[PDB]
Parts: structure tokens; sequence; C-alpha cells
């Protein structure tokens, strides 16, 4: 796991965020806006979907 | 870092950094006054001496 | 103004082509007040000398 | 630079600022991506971790 | 002389002249760098600025 760290950043693929990283980069007044798209998943306040 | 927007800069909105397209200061478009080498980035723009 | 997004992002807000339109048929001005104003030039030279 | 081995596996120490730095590997894969500049969350983690 | 080709316009340096010389006043010229651009304009205000 340590020598073929540098071979993961080999491919040049565009790693796409996470559903919870993209509903971290909201501000409080437009969490609660329709243009968000990841409120779909808030479903419970104990748990992640 | 303050003129970076740390909070929602993420991704590849086109082949330029999603920070290129917000201030001045990230693009390679812009070139400093005073300059020793010339950046990696030369493609976009054109020169001339 | 993250409610009054979509109304500042239309490409129309952003196209000058009628503004310079009418502002050529609006014509140079001509009192003798604006003819301190009008008159300015830029030369393009080669950066050799 | 040439007897070191850098491991960027957890939340927070991961940033390419030191490790990126380091190797090319990590290097070529953050120049050409330049929006993964990021600590917030940061650039993205192997598949393995 | 091309002051409407330079990408830095007579505002800066009519601020240039009368600022102090504070750390507000430097970081104060980068956030007038900010693009007016319509990808900036969703995101500066998505940062509710």
């Amino acid at each position: 796991a340590a020598r073929r760290i540098p071979h993961f950043y080999r491919v040049r693929r565009e790693v796409p965020r996470t559903v919870n990283e993209m509903k971290q980069d909201f501000v409080v007044t437009d969490f609660y806006k329709v243009g968000n798209i990841t409120l779909y998943t808030e479903l419970h306040p104990f748990f992640d979907f | 870092r303050i003129s970076a927007l740390p909070g929602l800069n993420n991704g590849q909105l086109a082949e330029e950094p999603l920070s290129a397209y917000v201030n001045a200061l990230h693009d390679h478009r812009l070139w400093p006054p005073f300059v020793t080498h010339l950046p990696r980035n030369m493609e976009g723009v054109q020169v001339v001496a | 103004f993250v409610d009054a997004l979509k109304t500042l992002c239309h490409p129309v807000l952003h196209e000058p082509a009628p503004c310079l339109q009418t502002f050529t048929e609006r014509g140079p001005p001509s009192e003798p007040a604006m003819q301190r104003l009008l008159e300015c030039r830029f030369q393009q030279e080669p950066m050799g000398g | 630079i040439e007897y070191s081995l850098p491991v960027p596996f957890h939340r927070f120490y991961s940033n390419p600022t030191i490790c990126a730095a380091l190797s090319d590997d990590i290097k070529r894969y953050v120049t050409e991506f330049p929006h993964y500049h990021r600590h917030d969350g940061g650039f993205p983690l192997p598949t393995a971790f | 002389a091309h002051e409407y080709h330079n990408w830095l316009r007579s505002p800066f340096s009519r601020y240039s002249a009368t600022c102090p010389n504070v750390l507000h006043s430097v970081m104060t010229l980068a956030a007038m760098l900010y693009k007016i651009s319509p990808v900036s304009l969703v995101l500066q205000t998505k940062a509710h600025i």
C-alpha cells in the first residue's frame, strides 16, 4: 500500500466528489433552497445514505 | 488564500481550474509585470516580442 | 442574491452587441464640452526597439 | 528526495503542498488538475483509502 | 498606452495613491480582482458575498 500509492496518481481521471463533500459546501441559508441537489438524501439526523 | 475562495472551489469546469474563473490572481492569462520564468501553461495565451 | 441567481447569469446580460450598435448609431457627440473628452488614440508597435 | 515515499492516506494528513511536491507522479497529477490544491477535504485519496 | 486593453485600469492606480500602509490595504487589492464573469457571479454570491 505504500509502493503502489503513486500508481493511483498516474491515471488522470477526474475523481468525482462524494455526496457528503457535495453536501458540505452549502451556506446555511442556501441549504434550504431548491437550488440544492443533495437534500434528497438527508433523511435521518443520525445516519447518512 | 483569501482570494482563492477556498470554500467552494472544486473540479475542472473546463481545462482551466475553477478559481481561474473567479479571480484575476489565479488564471494564467494575466501576467505579473516583472517576470523571470514564463510558466508551463503558455499554450492558452500568445506572446509577441 | 442566491435566490436572485437566475436573472444575473443569462448571456443576454453579458452581450454588448445591441448596446454598441445603438452607441455607434448615436454617433460621436458634438458639444464643445465633449470635444475635450472625445479624442484619444492607440497604436500597435513592435517591441524590438 | 530520492530516499522517501510519501503516503497521503487520511482525511487530514494528505495535503498536496508536500506529498505532491515531493514525487513527480502526484506532481504530474496536480499540474493537469490545478483546482486540486484544496485542503478542505482535499485532492482525492486513492481507492484503497 | 492601452488603457482599455490592460487587465488593470486607472481605479487601481488611483487606489494606490491614497491607501494606507496596512495589511488590510494589501488584501483589499486582491478582492478588487474578482472577475465579473457570469460563472463567477454564481460562485461569489453562493459564498454570501
